[PDB]
């Protein structure tokens, strides 16, 4: 297992963009963290993985205290991370984008390092872009490599930040199938997208977070029929 | 396969910062020629040689500078595009782009060593023969009082190794804010090196101080600066 | 279109922190090989760490005038390189701001810089360089002075001031030949061969101001207008390069 | 006023990423251009506005031929453009991001240049970010400035490329209201987003484009009940 974050806080210019957030996620279930372009569901993702130093928080991988470990030390304990700000290597190929994170995980030989990259490019349908470039990719095609590169590290506790940011209507129901086939193999992710019809139909819980605070938490069939959620999120009259 | 990518982005920007820096500093040595052709009352037969043989005195100061100013240009390019935050968050630590900034530091320290003992003296046996004391090759045979060489011929190679190491932690300045202007503390430190270490041989050489005791307590204090600033995660 | 607007303050402040960083890198590095040579042969007691190093510090206004065209060309491309890479220069052109107006916003912030290079290249640089020969020889020209060399001296009879009377015009055509290869798409050409292309095509124009300069001994052209031909022949083909 | 593009084509490595595309848009109606991450609904947007040179195309603003004009010359004839690849000025403020494109349009004095930027920051709800920075913005908040900056040029024929790419569920129905209040004032845009429930409920026509070709065109109540559209787009049972 259980990654746990307790009482995080962050303030930039004395603004306090994050307030008493507290989210816990087990291994084997996927959890939403939703809200408007206020709350800081990325600054919470920054303080868990460890890019910005927290101010009052406490991060625990089920018995430990990793709250003062650097960024790379948490990535080897199991925390994976998919950023929002369009991060591919841009001059390696797509085959080398997947292979550059498979030169880690010292349990794969030269055999199963080669048929993992050739299998990850089948379940994402990017096999016709086998060696194009990083720069000459296109929007959702750039997004389908960054997800495939993040699942190639074999982590636990993935923190997927905007996976479906302008992908497809088809490749989302193809990503959602292979984010549940990894859920059954003991891996619990934290999806935080904005189209709340693909993210709420795959999650088991949710944490609707407004300007700095939790305002709701529960089942996905509960989050829609809360009226304070429909005021600051969800639009109006949503199914 | 990611050390090969960190190499070919610095080595493609080290060459393009070496030639551009050589053409700027040789056009200056080409326009003083016009100040030494008409009013100097000498002909123009020697400038064609003197351009190509004026190089290895010049390409021994900028050959360290074409390294660490090529690392800042291509690590800062890899931080604003968030290419290293995915390198950390998939495994490998900060001790891989130290390991990658020391593979091609060997590639420069080889060329900067050929320049300092096989073309340094070769220039002054062709600058003193056409267009007219301490320019031998090996000095472990004599015991002369000019021990500036073998402590200045040598530490133009440790300068390549050390300045490549002190600029790995000076590049990480770009998460989501701040300036790209990080070339100033690296360049202001490279001035302080060559105002002391290459000039501790003419006021502290030639029979004033020992240029083996003082030409390494400047060089090793300036190397432990490149380690305690790189190891800033388990300080206390 | 307004005189000194907001976008002119944005390109005029982006490259200005890159002009002053390429200038510091070139003036300091030329201050090392003048420090090494003026201390390699010391000989006398007045030549040591101070006094023969103070000669270098009193010679940096001479090393600004000769290194400003090569630092203001170099920093204007490293400054516009970070704008076109992050795609915040295509949105200027897609909102009416023409690429000639991007070129004009560099002239509003580099032509007042070479007038500062000119103002210290004739008032404090010949004063300090001559003063540097007195703390180095105690016991061991100009531009306004060339107006006194117009006739009273007895390719050269006038052509030394008039290639330095318009250095602001000659620096500016080096900029417009540089920032004509910056523009383009962002997918294929990966911004490496757009700056090195721009430095090279702006360096060929810098050698053709002292090679085409002393070439009046062919017909007998006036040297005052004959030293303007290299700048104006490329200023025409530059204003076509960013018009298409 | 009808912007027209006829028989465009583009090939990079002999791949032909765009084939015989032909889209026309009037003034006063908004038109979709949808498809998977194949077709090149951005390379078509590149060839209309003019970033990449076309290979066989022909672009007409209702009687003219602007097919060999540069990028900035078409922006003054009326073509506006919102890019996909996250393009803010990153060190000006948000108030200066809107003001830097209002120093053009030589019909606004110093009065109505000041109450347009203070009004565009009300209909987008970014008034509390009045001077933060460009760099220190956040995802959809960065996207709401790039849309507000593109509507500040007062163009015709806007080519909005992914307007709703990760914004909100609320700020999309607030953008959709002020993209229809500009539709009534004679301005026809070309939306090409991917959530086909907000883009198809605001458009009047659509051009479903697959790998290089048009495969469908018609009413939004038609595009859903075409079965070749539901095979390569739309998911299934939508
Ligand atoms: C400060 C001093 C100036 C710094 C200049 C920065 C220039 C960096 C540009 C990097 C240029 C890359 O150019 C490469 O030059 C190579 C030289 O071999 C070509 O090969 C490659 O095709 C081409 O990509
Ligand atoms: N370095 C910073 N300085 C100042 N303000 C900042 C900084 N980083 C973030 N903010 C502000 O913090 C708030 C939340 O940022 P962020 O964590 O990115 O939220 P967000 O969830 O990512 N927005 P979105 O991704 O659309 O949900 C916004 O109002 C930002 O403007
Ligand atoms: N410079 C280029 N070199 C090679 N291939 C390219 C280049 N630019 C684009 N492509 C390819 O052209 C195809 C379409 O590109 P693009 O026009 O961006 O489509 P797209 O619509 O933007 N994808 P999306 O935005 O998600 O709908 C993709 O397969 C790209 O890989």
């Amino acid at each position: 297992a259980t990654l746990t974050a307790k009482n995080l806080a962050k303030a930039y210019k004395g603004r306090r963009v994050v307030e008493d957030v507290s989210l816990t996620v087990n291994s084997g279930e996927i959890v939403g963290l939703l809200g408007p372009n206020g709350a800081g569901k990325t600054t919470t993702f920054y303080m868990v993985v460890g890019i910005v130093p927290r101010d009052a928080g406490n991060i625990i991988i089920d018995d430990d205290d990793i709250s003062l470990l650097p960024l790379h030390a948490r990535a080897r304990r199991g925390i994976g991370y998919l950023p929002q700000e369009a991060s591919i290597f841009r001059r390696l190929s797509v085959y080398d984008n997947l292979m550059a994170v498979l030169q880690i995980r010292d349990d794969l030989s030269a055999e199963q390092r080669e048929d993992r990259a050739n299998e990850l490019m089948e379940e994402f349908h990017i096999e016709h872009l086998r060696d194009s470039m990083g720069q000459s990719l296109s929007g959702g095609e750039r997004r389908r490599v960054e997800i495939a590169r993040a699942l190639a590290a074999n982590p636990k506790f993935i923190l997927l930040d905007e996976p479906f940011a302008g992908v497809d209507p088809i490749s989302v129901i193809d990503i959602k199938r292979i984010i549940e086939h990894l859920r059954d193999s003991g891996l619990g992710v934290l999806i935080t997208d904005h189209n709340v019809r693909e993210t709420l139909a795959v999650c088991e819980r949710a944490y609707i977070v407004s300007q700095g605070h939790l305002i709701a938490h529960g089942t996905p069939t509960e989050i829609l029929q809360d009226e304070h959620v429909k005021r600051v999120y969800l639009g109006e009259d949503f199914r | 396969i990611i050390i090969r990518y960190l190499v070919r982005e610095t080595l493609k920007s080290q060459l393009a910062i070496l030639f551009i820096l050589l053409l700027i500093f040789f056009c200056q040595k080409l326009v003083r020629i016009l100040g030494a052709a008409v009013d100097g009352d000498i002909p123009a037969n020697l400038v064609l040689s003197l351009l190509g043989l004026g190089v290895p005195e010049m390409a021994q100061l900028i050959l360290p500078l074409s390294l660490f100013l090529g690392l800042l240009m291509t690590l800062g390019k890899l931080y604003t595009e968030s290419e290293i935050t995915v390198m950390h968050a998939c495994g490998l630590s900060k001790a891989v782009l130290v390991k990658a900034a020391m593979i091609l530091a060997v590639f420069t320290a080889i060329v900067a060593a050929v320049n300092v003992m096989w073309a340094g003296p070769w220039s002054s046996r062709h600058q003193d023969e056409v267009l007219e004391m301490d320019m031998r090759t090996l000095w472990n045979t004599d015991t002369d009082r000019a021990r500036a060489e073998l402590n200045w011929r040598i530490t133009l190679v440790v300068t390549v190794f050390m300045m490549a190491l002190m600029v790995v932690p000076l590049s990480v300045v770009n998460p989501r804010q701040g300036r790209v202007l990080s070339m100033l503390p690296a360049m202001l430190l490279y001035l302080l090196f060559f105002l002391i270490q290459t000039s501790l041989k003419s006021n502290g050489g030639k029979g004033k101080l020992d240029p083996t005791l003082w030409m390494w307590t400047v060089n090793l204090i300036y190397l432990a600066l490149a380690i305690v600033l790189n190891l800033w995660d388990t300080v206390f | 279109m307004q005189p000194f607007g907001v976008l002119d303050r944005y390109i005029g402040k982006t490259i200005f922190t890159t002009i002053m960083m390429t200038l510091f890198m070139l003036v300091s590095l030329s201050g090392i090989i003048k420090f090494v040579d003026q201390l390699k042969k010391a000989g006398q007691g007045s030549y040591d760490a101070l006094g023969a190093g103070m000669y270098t510090l009193l010679s940096v206004p001479k090393d600004v005038q000769i290194f400003f065209p090569m630092a203001a060309l170099l920093g204007a491309l490293l400054g516009l390189g970070m704008l076109a890479q992050r795609s915040e220069l295509v949105v200027m052109q897609a909102s009416g701001f023409t690429r000639m107006q991007v070129a004009l916003s560099v002239m509003k912030t580099a032509i007042p810089l070479v007038l500062l290079t000119m103002a210290i290249g004739e008032w404090v640089a010949p004063q300090g360089e001559q003063m540097a020969r007195n703390y180095r020889a105690q016991a061991m020209l100009s531009i306004s002075g060339l107006h006194n060399y117009v006739k009273y001296l007895k390719g050269r009879y006038q052509l030394n001031m008039w290639s330095k009377i318009f250095q602001p015009l000659s620096v500016a055509v080096m900029m417009l030949m540089a920032l004509s290869f910056i523009f383009g798409p962002l997918r294929s050409v990966p911004m490496g061969v757009r700056v090195v292309t721009g430095i090279s095509f702006g360096f060929v124009f810098y050698v053709l101001d002292q090679i085409f300069g002393p070439l009046t001994l062919v017909y007998g052209i006036p040297p005052i207008i004959g030293a303007l031909l290299p700048s104006a022949s490329f200023f025409l083909i530059s204003l076509w390069l960013l018009m298409r």
